[PDB]
RNA sequence: GUGAAAUUCUUGGACCGGCGCAAGACGGACCAGAGCGAAAGCAUUUGCCAAGAAUGUUUUCAUUAAUCAAGAACGAAAGUCGGAGGUUCGAAGACGAUCAGAUACCGUCGUAGUUCCGACCAUAAACGAUGCCGACCGGCGAUGCGGCGGCGUUAUUCCCAUGACCCGCCGGGCAGCUUCCGGGAAACCAAAGUCUUUGGGUUCCGGGGGGAGUAUGGUUGCAAAGCUGAAACUUAAAGGAAUUGACGG
């Protein structure tokens, strides 16, 4: 079930049982890793990297071909973004909702959605504080939201 | 059907079944060797591609993103890879 | 007309009278009540569009078009419902091909082309690719303003 | 006792249905709850057709009809006998009554 | 029929109208008799059209939400 | 009594009680 | 669709290319010839608008009339002050065409 | 701290004149003494000089406005109505 | 106008038929045991603004989760305050009827209100009288959305798409029919089942009927009232589901 919606969607991605690298994939581990460096320097999030590599370079799983995940590869070089991507997009959405909400006062639906989005922000932030991704004094403030994101 | 054979189902119904609900999770997608006309190289394309794929050199759009399956442009061949 | 349909009606406002005869020009068209009501059936979607169009003659007219979805001969489903986006595409399609057929020509060409309602016929044909429409006509037309009532322009349409 | 699993109205996935007015007593009834009539009646009597056909200037004059959509609260529907209370078993079926065409 | 005959009218286009508005749309019992008597009195009938006021959406109907109790 | 009207009668009693308390 | 594009592209001009903010600095880069695109808020004084336009006519540089004001041209530039006039030395984002 | 609970600016009137009259004049006095942003220079320096007169301290621009607010909702709809009538006047 | 009348409007043309103008409401028919939203609720066309379910996914993070005292957001209608506007309808009220009486049911007029903006209020039979998350346990025919396939027809064109149909499949929904799955006091329910063969996790909440959602205290509100919430006292039943009979303006 959805965290903040009454839906029970099963739309997922079924990873194949085959853990072996495909034999028709002639790209090697360094070939994929330099591609990760090139696209990250272009400005693509790790979610955007995996979809592009799979679609265009025909790689099954980056973990399968390189032995490590995309985010682990990005941080080992050190060019990975300081904010986690999902937390970044949640805050970025909250800024768009807040900007639209101040323009339209009577959008009670949007004000309802803002609480839902911000609740996901504060719950995800608590998880990252446990894993020390964020500083212990980090905080999502509505006033500073438009600055920290984008 | 009290005597349904849950261990050994013939693959016709397994292909009919949802990917998650199969006996073993098998994806419903693949990678296809797409061969656009007017060129000489084979470009690997995910069968459910969400992006407009392009070659390193070809200035020709190979597929377009739709709901479930990548929509190949007309005239381009495609070959399966190891099923 | 001689052997046309009976459900169409026309206003024919008088504009100039001489001798013992009154001379009338077009003022508006309206489909009759029982034909309009009979066209509205369940398990189908209607599309109503309006557009303000100006003839080359200086006449301002409100063109209303009504189009009903058509169930197929082999159709088994009770309902034939067009999706909202399809309805929007049909409405926009039959708005621009309704304002084109009036803006291009004069009042005379519009009037005798809606006498058999050729506009609704091409509206139906252009929409066959999206959703088959069959019960398509021109619901109504009314005149918002008139350009000064030139005597010569009335006499020519009443004569040669 | 819950008389009908239908709850006497067609509201299943909705939360609120806009009301209509009873065509007889002008009572606010929900649209999906009021009994709906759609009567396609001849504009003339069943015995006046022959008289009009003599005075019709058109020899092949088609006869126009009347299109009236009636809405009734169950008070006016029962009072006018357009619907009737049925037995416990006979309540469940939803088929319309036969047209008596032949 | 008598007044039209003595004024020089021989045919009619009957335009029926019920109460209309948010009120009743069914014409009363006088519709059938008056229409029938016009043709039987020696007068011609042409096109018959309905001009009953049929609103898109009217104002509030008189009577209250509980109706006219009887 | 119909429960709605019993509720209304209780309301008019409560308004009377509040007036007499505020008076003192 | 032009206003939503110029807001995102002006964001890309920052932290990718070299710019300059303010009217006095803008004139210096225009008369030095290295200004390429000059963006003016609609809040600009009318004398300043025609003066910058005349300078850009001599310098053969384009002038975009921003559909904001000097308050939200500052927000568009990503700054916390009001900018009434700015010039772009090099885009770095192809908001101008070579 | 928050020095008053609900009176706000009309605490200067004490207990006088009635609660509803102080409440009615509270929103007017807040807007009449507020500093509006100038639409000519962008600085929040546009403040009331006299009744109906608003003045920006920075760009020295004086504008004619409402008695208490910088512009009344009446005149805002009027300016929009005149613009539509102007574009209707020509074609 | 009514069962019948009457108060009422009318030779100054009342009603009616035609042509205009103005105002304020409301979006019929299409409109469905159809859709969406957390609920309340949402239906003329187009444009803009953000939002969301489901689907598809060999994309990504890697336990980040379920329910939740305290706390908070939204919340039909009616009601309150201030400002607009007030067509229709219409509490209060008046008059005519009806009646033994008729402060009503019927009719004519009619104030607040009914519409918009801002600020309150927080209650409904706010109902599916049925907590949420998860799993398992019959069948069948449909429907909405998305997707995957397939004879063929149709729209264009010369062919695929691409729409519209026809036959299936998958998932997520609103439902529907049937069943000795099982349960239940039964009505009935595929959930109200998997409950003496009693334990998946977790909120709220009832203890015979009244007194009573009353008194008091606290708290919220401009007010109306809202939240929390007793006791003394009284009583042998009050109720639920079905059966038979009686009775029904
Ligand atoms: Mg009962
Ligand atoms: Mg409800
Ligand atoms: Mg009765
Ligand atoms: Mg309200
Ligand atoms: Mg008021
Ligand atoms: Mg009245
Ligand atoms: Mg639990
Ligand atoms: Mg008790
Ligand atoms: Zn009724
Ligand atoms: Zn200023």
């Amino acid at each position: 079930g959805r965290m903040h919606a009454p839906g029970k969607g099963l739309s997922q991605s079924a990873l194949p049982y085959r853990r072996s690298v495909p034999t028709w994939l002639k790209l090697t581990s360094d070939d994929v890793k330099e591609q990760i460096y090139k696209l990250a320097k272009k400005g693509l999030t790790p979610s955007q990297i995996g979809v592009i590599l799979r679609d265009s370079h025909g790689v099954a799983q980056v973990r399968f071909v390189t032995g490590n995940k995309i985010l682990r590869i990005l941080k080992s070089k050190g060019l990975a973004p300081d904010l986690p991507e999902d937390l970044y997009h949640l805050i970025k959405k909250a800024v768009a909702v807040r900007k639209h909400l101040e323009r339209n006062r009577k959008d009670k639906d949007a004000k309802f959605r803002l609480i839902l989005i911000e609740s996901r922000i504060h719950r995800l932030a608590r998880y990252y504080k446990t894993k020390r991704v964020l500083p212990p004094n980090w905080k999502y403030e509505s006033s500073t939201a438009s600055a920290l994101v984008a | 059907p009290l005597a349904k054979d849950l261990l050994h189902p013939s693959p016709e119904e397994e292909k009919r079944k949802h990917k998650k609900k199969r006996l073993v999770q098998s994806p419903n997608s693949y990678f296809m060797d797409v061969k656009c006309p007017g060129c000489y190289k084979i470009t690997t394309v995910f069968s459910h591609a969400q992006t407009v794929v392009l070659c390193v050199g070809c200035s020709t759009v190979l597929c377009q993103p739709t709901g479930g399956k990548a929509r190949l442009t007309e005239g381009c061949s495609f070959r399966r890879k190891q099923h | 007309q001689n052997d046309e349909v009976a459900f169409r009606k026309f206003k024919l406002i008088t504009e100039d009278v001489q001798g013992k005869n009154c001379l009338t020009n077009f003022h508006g068209m309206d489909l009759t009540r029982d034909k309009m009501c009979s066209m509205v059936k369940k398990w189908q979607t209607m599309i109503e569009a309006h557009v303000d169009v100006k003839t080359t003659d200086g006449y301002l007219l409100r063109l209303f078009c009504v189009g009903f979805t058509k169930k197929r001969n082999n159709q088994i489903r009770k309902t034939s419902y067009a999706q909202h986006q399809q309805v929007r595409q049909i409405r926009k399609k039959m708005m621009e091909i309704m304002t084109r057929e009036v803006q291009t020509n004069d009042l005379k060409e519009v009037v005798n082309k809606l006498i058999p309602d050729s506009i609704g016929k091409d509206i139906e044909k252009a929409c066959q690719s999206i959703y088959p429409l069959h019960d398509v006509f021109v619901r109504k037309v009314k005149m918002l303003k008139k350009p000064k009532f030139e005597l010569g322009k009335l006499m020519e349409l009443h004569g040669e | 006792t819950k008389k009908r699993r239908n709850n006497g109205r067609a509201k299943k996935g909705r939360g609120h249905v806009q009301p209509i007015r009873c065509t007889n007593c002008a009572r606010c009834v929900p649209k999906d709850k009021a009994i709906k009539k759609f009567v396609i009646r001849n504009i003339v009597e069943a015995a006046a057709v022959r008289d009009i056909s003599e005075a019709s200037v058109f020899d092949a004059y088609v006869l126009p009809k009347l299109y009236v959509k009636l809405h009734y609260c169950v008070s006016c529907a029962i009072h006018s006998k357009v619907v009737r209370n049925r037995s416990r078993e006979a309540r469940k079926d939803r088929t319309p009554p036969p047209r008596f065409r032949p | 029929a008598q007044r039209c005959k003595e004024l020089g009218i021989t045919a009619l286009h009957i335009k029926l109208r019920a109460t209309g508005g948010n009120r009743t749309k069914t014409p009363g019992p006088g519709a059938q008799s008056a229409l029938r008597a016009l043709a039987r009195s020696g007068m011609k009938i042409g096109r018959i059209e309905d001009v009953t006021p049929i609103p898109s959406d009217s104002t509030r109907r008189k009577g209250g939400r509980r109706g006219r109790r009887l | 009594m119909r429960a709605k009207w019993r509720k209304k009668r209780m309301r008019r009693l409560k308004r009377k009680r509040r007036k007499m308390r505020q008076r003192s | 669709k032009s206003l939503e594009s110029i807001n995102s592209r002006l964001q890309l001009v920052m932290k990718s290319g070299k710019y300059v903010l303010g009217y006095k600095q803008t004139l210096k880069m225009i008369r030095q010839g290295k200004a390429k695109l000059v963006i003016l808020a609609n809040n600009c004084p009318a004398l300043r608008k025609s003066e910058i336009e005349y300078y850009a006519m001599l310098a053969k540089t384009g002038v975009h009339h921003y559909s904001g004001n000097n308050i939200e041209l500052g927000t568009a530039c990503g700054k916390y002050y009001r900018v009434c006039t700015l010039a772009i030395i090099d885009p770095g984002d192809s908001d101008i065409i070579r | 701290a928050k020095r008053t609970k609900k009176v706000g600016i009309v605490g200067k009137y004490g207990t006088r004149y009635g609660a509803s009259l102080r409440k009615m004049v509270k929103k007017i006095e807040i807007s009449q003494h507020a500093k509006y942003t100038c639409s000519f220079c962008g600085k929040t320096k546009m403040k009331r000089r006299a009744v109906g007169i608003w003045h920006c301290g920075s760009c020295m621009k004086t504008v004619a406005g409402g008695a208490w607010t910088y512009n009344t909702t009446s005149a805002v709809t009027v300016k929009s109505a005149i613009r539509r009538l102007k574009e209707l006047k020509d074609q």
